[PDB]
C-alpha cells in the first residue's frame, strides 16, 4: 500500500545516507532494512532476493529495492508454536529448562549460525538470568525476542 | 565428510553391465561364479566365467539374478535388488576385502571376524556414533548399540542383543566392545572380563581364547539415562577341561598364567614350581599360546582383581584353590596285590593339597582311599574321585567368583531399565564329539530358533494383532525338532537323566534305550555315518544341528551327567580352615537354567548381531567362500532380509509419534491416533508406504527414515527463522541510535561547509585581518 | 558584542575616515597589512553591496552571511552523538572517516581545509575546543 511503500522510503534514506548518501545502498545491508519494517528473514531469504555477502560487492536503487521487499513479505515467519517445538528437543528433564552453555550452543552452533556477540547481546538485551544450576527457562526468553527490543 | 575416523569404516562403480547378460552361477570353490551368458537352448544355458574366461553349461533355473553394479559394497542389503545367497556373499565379501566388516541386513548386524586389530573403536570415533540414526552413518556396532540405547529411552522398555555366530567367529569380542561402548557414554565393569575370560576361557582348536561358559550380562540404566549397575549370569562352565584336555588345547587360561613367573614373590604362596609343563592336568595338550603372553596377562588379572575391590587375602585365596588343583592331579598311587583297594605312593604332593585347602592331608587321603558305613576304593576309583573333585572345586570357584564380581557391580543405586547382552558358547564341531558338546550346541540351537521365532513365525503376528492387512509367508525356518529330540518329554537329555538314576545302567542301556526311541521315529536322529575329517574318533549316533551334522561319541554320558565326589571329602572341606573353601541332575538343572534365560529375552525387543568366521585357517583377510556362504544360509540372513523388503517392520505408538512428527504439519493440528491421521495425511503421504494399526502406526521400509529427514530439516528451518527473529530484534533495537546519528552528522557536515564557505569570502579575510 | 567590533573595524577599514568604503578604502587598508585583492577582487567585493557603504549596508551583508546556521551547544551534540564514552574527544580516525564517506561525502579539499586547522593530539580530536574555534 502507499503507507506501506512510504515506510519502505522513510528507512531507505536512513541507510543510503549512512553509506554515503547518493540514493543507493550497499545490497549487503538489504537484510537489515526489512528487518526495520518489522519482519526478520532468514539469510538464506535474503541473498535469494538480491542480497550479497559483502559490503562493496555492489549498490542498488530505491527502484529495485521494491520488490526484494516484495519477495521478503511472502517468506515464511516462525510462529511461538515453532519456537517451543524446536526447544523442547533439547529439554530431557521436559520441564522447560536448558542450561546456558547448551542454549550458546543452538544459536552460535545450530542452524544459520549468530556470532558469539549477537550471543552476548542479546543475552544482556533481554536479561535473561540463570539459576544456582546455571539453568533458564527458555519459555520466557523466546518470548522476550519475540516481544521485540521496545514492548 | 574427511574424518580420519572413517578409514576402515565408511565405503571408498559403472561400464560393462549388462542386466540380461550377467549372472551369478553356481561354483564350487567360490559358491558362485560372475557369468556372462552365450547361448540358451531349452534349459541348457551355456555361459563363460567372466573370471578364467572358461565355458560351462547350467540349468536355467540355477542362475541367480546379479545385482547392478548401482549396489556395489552397500551398507544395507535390504536395499539390494537381490537378495540371493550369491548376491548377500558377493556383497559382504566385497566389503570385507576392503576393511569393512560391519553390514546391515536389514534390521539386525552382520559381523565378518577381521583376525587383526582396528583402529575403528576408538573414542574418537565413540563420539561420532553418539546418538546418531543407523541410516546417518556408517555400519558400526556402535550404531547398534546405540540404537537400542535410544530405544529403551525414549520407548521406555528393556533392550538386548544376541550376538550369534560360529565358534571363533566374534562373538565375545563384539559383546565386550558393546559394554566397552555403552560404558563410554564403569572401570569395574570392563575389568570383569579378564578375571572370568582366565577363569572360563581356554586355548582350543578353533579358538585360541575358547569361551567355555555361556554369559548373560544385564547393563542398568537409571532416571538420567546413565549406568547405575550391572550383574551377571554365566552357563555352563566346561566342569571336564579342568583335568582333560583334547591334543592342540590347553586348560583354562590361568594355570598357565600362574606358572609364568609375572610375579615372583607369589611362587611361595601358592608352592608352584614356574613349569607348567610339570603338571599332568595341564601339561596333555598344549602348553603355550601363539599371541597369549601368560606373563603379562598373569599381571593384568592381578591388577584386575585389585580394581573389582578385592581383598588381598580374597585375591590369594583364589590362586591358591587353582595352584591346588594343578597338585590333585600330582598325588600318584599304588594297589598292593591282594584287594587293591588302594595305598598311596608317597604323600609329599598330598600335602600341599591339604594344606592350600586347610584341611588335615591325614584325615584328607583316608576318606579317599576308603570313603566312610565305610566303603574302601580300588586304584582307579580314587584317581577318578580326584577328577570329581578337581572339576567340582573349579565349578564352586567359578561360581563364587561371579556372585563376588557382582557383589562389586549391584550398586543399589535407582534402576529403570536395561539392555542385556547374550554371548552363548557357539556351534562347534571337533574331530570326537561327546557330553560336552550337545550342551553347547543344544544352547545354540535353541537360540536360532529365538530368531525365527521373532523373526517370522512373530512379524506377522504383530500385523494381525494389530489388526492391519496381510497373507502369510512360510520361510520354512524351525528346529523346534532338532530342539524337540534333545528337550522334550522323551528326548535324548530326558532319556539319559531317567538312565542317570539307575546304578544298574551303562553306555550300552543307554546307547540302546536310545535308538529304541528315535530310530525312524524322527530323522533328525541318524545312524553314524562316514569321515568328513581325519583322526575322526567314534561316534553313535548323528544329530543335524542348524548349523553342521554331529556324529556323537555317547561313552561315559552316565557319568558326566551325575556328578560324583566323595561326600566325605564334602565333610572334610565343609570345615576346612581357609574361609572359602568352608564357604538335580546336570541336564535338568541346566536345561531349566536354559528355559529360564530364554523366558528372560522374550520379554525384549532384540536388536541380532551376526557373526561370521571367515576361513578354517584362522588367518586374517582371507575368504572362504564356500563356508561364508554356507553360514549366509544355515543362519537365516537372506530371509531375514526378505520381510524386511517385503513385509512392513514398522512400528510405532501414536503417542510416541505425535510427539516426534507433529512438527511435518502444525498447521492442521488442533487424540494421538488421530493427529497421526492427519499428519501423515497432510504431508500427502502414499496410503501405500504406510498403515493403520489399532495402537500403533506401521510405515513400510526406509520411510521412517525419511520422516526424520524432513523432521530435521524443519527442525533446522526453525532454528534458523528464530535466529533471523534475533537478527531482526538487534537490528530494530539499534534504529534510534541511528537516526540520531543521521542527523548530528547532518548537522556537522553542514556547518562545516558553512565556517568553510565563510573563511573563503574577502570580506571575512580582510575582516579576520583587522581583528587586533 | 559582534557590533561593537564591526563599528571600530569599519572605522579601521574606512581609512579616508568619510564613513563610507570605496574600492581604495579596502584596497588602502590591506596593503598596509597583508597582500590586497586585485581590481576585479575589490570591484565584485563591493557590487556585493547595493549602494553606498555605510556602516549600514555593511552590517547588513555581514549578517546575512552569518544566517543560516545553528548553536554550538546544538553542534557539540551532534558531536557527543558518536562519543559514547562522553571522554569530549571523538578518535582523529573515526571522525575522518565520518566526513569523508558518509552521509554528504566531504572531499579531499573540504577534508585538508578542515583539517589543517583541527585540534587533534594523542590520536583525539578534541571537538569541544574545535565547536568554539567554529564558533564563539
Ligand atoms: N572385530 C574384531 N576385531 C579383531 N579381531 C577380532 C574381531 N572379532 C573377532 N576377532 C578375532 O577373532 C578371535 C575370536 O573372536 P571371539 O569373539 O573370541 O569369538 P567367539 O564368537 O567364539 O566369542 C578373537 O580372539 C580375535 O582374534
Ligand atoms: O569360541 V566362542 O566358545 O567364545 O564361540
Ligand atoms: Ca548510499
Ligand atoms: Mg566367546
Ligand atoms: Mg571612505
Amino acid at each position: 500500500s502507499q503507507d506501506e511503500i512510504d515506510d519502505l522510503k522513510d528507512v531507505f534514506e536512513l541507510f543510503d545516507f549512512w553509506d554515503g548518501r547518493d540514493g543507493a545502498v550497499d545490497a549487503f545491508k538489504l537484510g537489515d532494512v526489512c528487518r526495520c519494517l518489522g519482519i526478520n528473514p532468514r539469510n538464506e531469504d535474503v541473498f535469494a532476493v538480491g542480497g550479497t555477502h559483502k559490503m562493496g560487492e555492489k549498490s542498488l536503487p530505491f527502484e529495485e529495492f521494491l520488490p526484494a521487499y516484495e519477495g521478503l513479505m511472502d517468506c515464511e515467519q516462525g510462529t511461538f508454536a515453532d519456537y517451543m517445538e524446536a526447544f523442547k528437543t533439547f529439554d530431557r528433564e521436559g520441564q522447560g529448562f536448558i542450561s546456558g552453555a547448551e542454549l550458546r550452543h543452538v544459536l552460535t552452533a545450530l542452524g544459520e549460525r549468530l556470532s558469539d556477540e549477537d550471543v552476548d547481546e542479546i543475552i544482556k538485551l533481554t536479561d535473561l538470568q540463570e539459576d544456582l544450576e546455571g539453568n533458564v527457562k527458555y519459555e520466557d526468553f523466546v518470548k522476550k525476542v519475540m516481544a521485540g527490543p521496545y514492548p | 565428510f574427511s574424518d580420519p575416523d572413517f578409514q576402515y569404516l565408511a565405503v571408498d562403480q559403472t561400464a560393462a553391465f549388462d542386466g540380461k547378460k550377467n549372472c551369478w552361477v553356481p561354483d564350487e570353490k567360490e559358491g558362485f561364479a560372475s557369468a556372462e551368458i552365450q547361448s540358451s537352448k531349452g534349459d541348457e544355458i551355456t555361459v563363460k566365467i567372466v573370471a578364467d574366461s572358461s565355458t560351462r553349461t547350467v540349468k536355467k533355473d540355477d542362475i541367480q539374478s546379479m545385482n547392478p553394479p548401482k549396489f556395489e559394497k552397500l551398507e544395507d542389503m535390504a536395499n539390494m535388488t537381490y537378495l540371493n545367497e550369491a548376491s548377500v556373499l558377493y556383497n559382504l565379501r566385497s566389503r570385507y576385502t576392503s576393511g569393512l566388516i560391519y553390514t546391515y541386513s536389514g534390521l539386525f548386524c552382520i559381523a565378518v571376524n577381521p583376525y587383526r586389530r582396528l583402529p575403528i573403536y576408538t573414542d574418537s570415533v565413540i563420539a561420532k556414533y553418539r546418538g546418531k540414526r543407523k541410516t546417518e552413518i556408517p555400519p558400526h556396532l556402535f550404531s547398534v548399540a546405540d540404537n537400542a540405547y535410544q530405544n529403551m529411552v525414549t520407548d521406555r522398555e528393556n533392550q538386548s542383543c544376541l550376538i550369534t555366530g560360529e565358534s571363533g567367529a566374534g562373538k565375545t569380542e563384539n559383546t565386550k566392545k558393546v559394554i566397552m561402548y555403552l560404558a563410554k557414554v564403569e572401570d569395574q565393569i570392563i575389568q570383569a572380563n579378564p578375571v572370568l575370560e582366565a577363569y572360563g576361557n581356554a586355548k582350543t582348536t578353533r579358538n585360541n581364547n575358547s569361551s567355555r561358559f555361556g554369559k548373560f550380562i544385564r547393563i542398568h540404566f537409571g532416571p538420567t539415562g546413565k549406568i547405575a549397575g550391572a550383574d551377571i549370569e554365566t552357563y555352563l562352565l566346561e566342569k571336564s577341561r579342568v583335568t582333560y584336555q583334547q591334543s592342540a588345547e590347553r586348560n583354562y587360561h590361568i594355570f598357565y598364567q600362574i606358572c609364568s613367573n609375572a610375579i615372583p614373590e607369589l611362587n611361595d604362596v601358592m608352592l608352584v614350581t614356574p613349569d607348567s609343563g610339570l603338571y599332568s592336568f595341564i601339561n596333555q595338550g598344549c602348553l603355550t599360546v601363539d599371541n597369549i603372553d601368560d606373563v603379562e596377562e598373569f599381571k593384568l588379572c592381578d591388577e584386575a582383581f585389585d580394581i573389582l575391590g578385592f581383598t588381598k587375602e580374597e585375591k590369594q585365596s583364589m590362586f591358591k584353590c587353582t595352584a591346588s588343583i594343578l597338585h590333585m592331579g600330582e598325588m600318584k598311587f599304588k594297589q598292593r596285590p591282594r584287594e587293591e583297594q588302594a595305598e598311596s605312593d608317597g604323600t609329599a604332593e598330598a600335602e600341599k593339597v591339604a594344606f592350600l585347602c586347610g584341611i588335615n592331608a591325614g584325615d584328607l587321603l583316608k576318606a579317599l582311599l576308603k570313603p566312610k558305613v565305610t566303603k574302601g576304593q580300588n586304584m582307579n576309583q580314587v584317581v577318578n574321585s580326584v577328577g570329581a573333585l578337581a572339576k567340582s572345586l573349579y565349578d564352586r570357584m567359578f561360581n563364587w567368583l561371579v556372585r563376588r564380581v557382582n557383589k562389586t557391580l549391584d550398586t543399589k543405586a535407582k534402576r529403570n531399565y536395561y539392555i542385556g547382552v547374550l554371548d552363548i558358547a557357539g556351534f562347534e564341531i571337533f574331530d570326537f564329539n561327546s557330553f560336552e558338546q550337545l550342551c553347547i550346541n543344544y544352547t545354540n540351537e535353541r537360540l536360532q530358533q529365538f530368531f525365527n521365532h521373532h523373526m517370522f513365525i512373530l512379524e506377522q503376528e504383530e500385523y494381525k494383532k494389530e489388526g492391519i492387512a496381510w497373507e502369510f509367508i512360510d520361510f520354512g525356518m524351525d528346529l523346534q525338532m532338532c530342539i524337540d529330540l534333545i528337550e522334550k518329554p522323551m528326548g535324548i537329555l530326558s532319556i539319559l537323566e531317567e538312565e542317570c538314576m539307575f546304578p544298574k545302567a551303562d553306555d550300552k542301556s543307554f546307547q540302546d534305550k536310545l535308538y529304541q526311541n528315535h530310530m525312524g521315529k524322527n530323522r533328525m536322529f541318524t545312524k553314524p555315518g562316514k569321515p568328513t575329517r581325519p583322526n575322526q574318533g567314534p561316534a553313535h549316533f548323528e544329530l543335524h544341528h542348524y548349523a553342521g551334522n554331529v556324529p556323537y561319541s555317547i561313552t561315559g554320558w552316565l557319568e558326566k551327567n551325575k556328578d560324583p565326589i566323595n561326600e566325605n571329602v564334602v565333610a572334610l572341606l565343609g570345615a576346612s580352615k581357609e574361609p572359602l573353601v568352608a564357604e538335580q541332575t546336570i541336564s535338568a538343572v541346566h536345561r531349566e537354567s536354559l528355559n529360564k534365560l530364554m523366558k528372560n529375552l522374550y520379554s525384549t525387543h532384540p536388536h541380532f548381531v551376526r557373526c561370521i568366521i571367515p576361513n578354517e585357517l584362522k588367518q586374517p583377510g582371507l575368504v572362504d567362500a564356500e563356508l561364508v556362504l554356507h553360514q549366509l544360509q544355515c543362519n537365516g540372513v537372506l530371509e531375514g532380509i526378505r520381510i524386511c523388503r517385503k513385509g512392513f517392520p514398522s512400528r510405532l505408538i501414536y503417542s510416541e509419534f505425535k510427539q516426534r512428527y507433529s512438527i511435518l504439519a502444525p498447521n492442521a493440528i488442533p487424540d494421538g491416533k488421530t493427529v497421526s491421521e492427519k499428519i501423515l495425511a497432510g504431508l500427502q503421504m502414499d496410503p501405500a508406504e504406510y498403515r493403520l494399526g489399532t495402537t500403533k502406526v506401521f510405515f513400510k521400509a526406509g520411510v521412517l527414515g525419511n520422516l526424520e529427514e524432513m523432521r530435521d530439516e524443519r527442525l533446522s528451518k526453525i532454528i534458523s527463522m528464530f535466529q533471523a527473529h534475533i537478527r531482526g530484534y538487534l537490528i530494530r533495537k539499534a534504529y534510534k541510535k541511528l537516526q540520531d546519528q543521521r542527523i548530528g552528522l547532518s548537522v556537522i557536515q553542514r556547518n562545516i561547509r558553512k565556517w568553510l564557505v565563510l573563511r573563503n569570502w574577502q570580506w571575512w579575510k580582510l575582516y579576520s585581518k583587522v581583528k587586533p | 558584542k559582534q557590533i561593537q567590533e564591526m563599528k571600530e573595524a569599519f572605522s579601521m577599514i574606512d581609512v579616508d575616515r568619510d564613513g563610507f568604503v570605496s574600492k581604495e578604502d579596502i584596497k588602502a587598508i590591506s596593503e598596509q597589512l597583508g597582500r590586497a585583492p586585485d581590481d576585479k577582487e575589490l570591484t565584485a567585493m563591493l557590487k556585493e553591496a547595493p549602494g553606498p557603504l555605510n556602516f549600514t549596508m555593511f552590517l547588513s551583508i555581514f549578517s546575512d552571511k552569518l544566517s543560516g546556521t545553528d548553536s554550538e551547544e546544538t553542534i557539540r551534540n551532534a558531536f557527543a552523538m558518536f562519543d559514547e564514552q562522553e571522554t569530549k574527544k571523538l578518535n582523529i580516525e573515526y571522525i575522518k572517516d565520518l566526513l569523508e564517506n558518509m552521509g554528504d561525502n566531504f572531499n579531499k579539499d573540504e577534508m585538508r581545509m578542515t583539517f589543517k586547522e583541527a585540534p587533534v593530539e594523542g590520536g583525539k580530536f578534541d571537538y569541544v575546543k574545535f565547536t568554539a574555534m567554529i564558533k564563539g
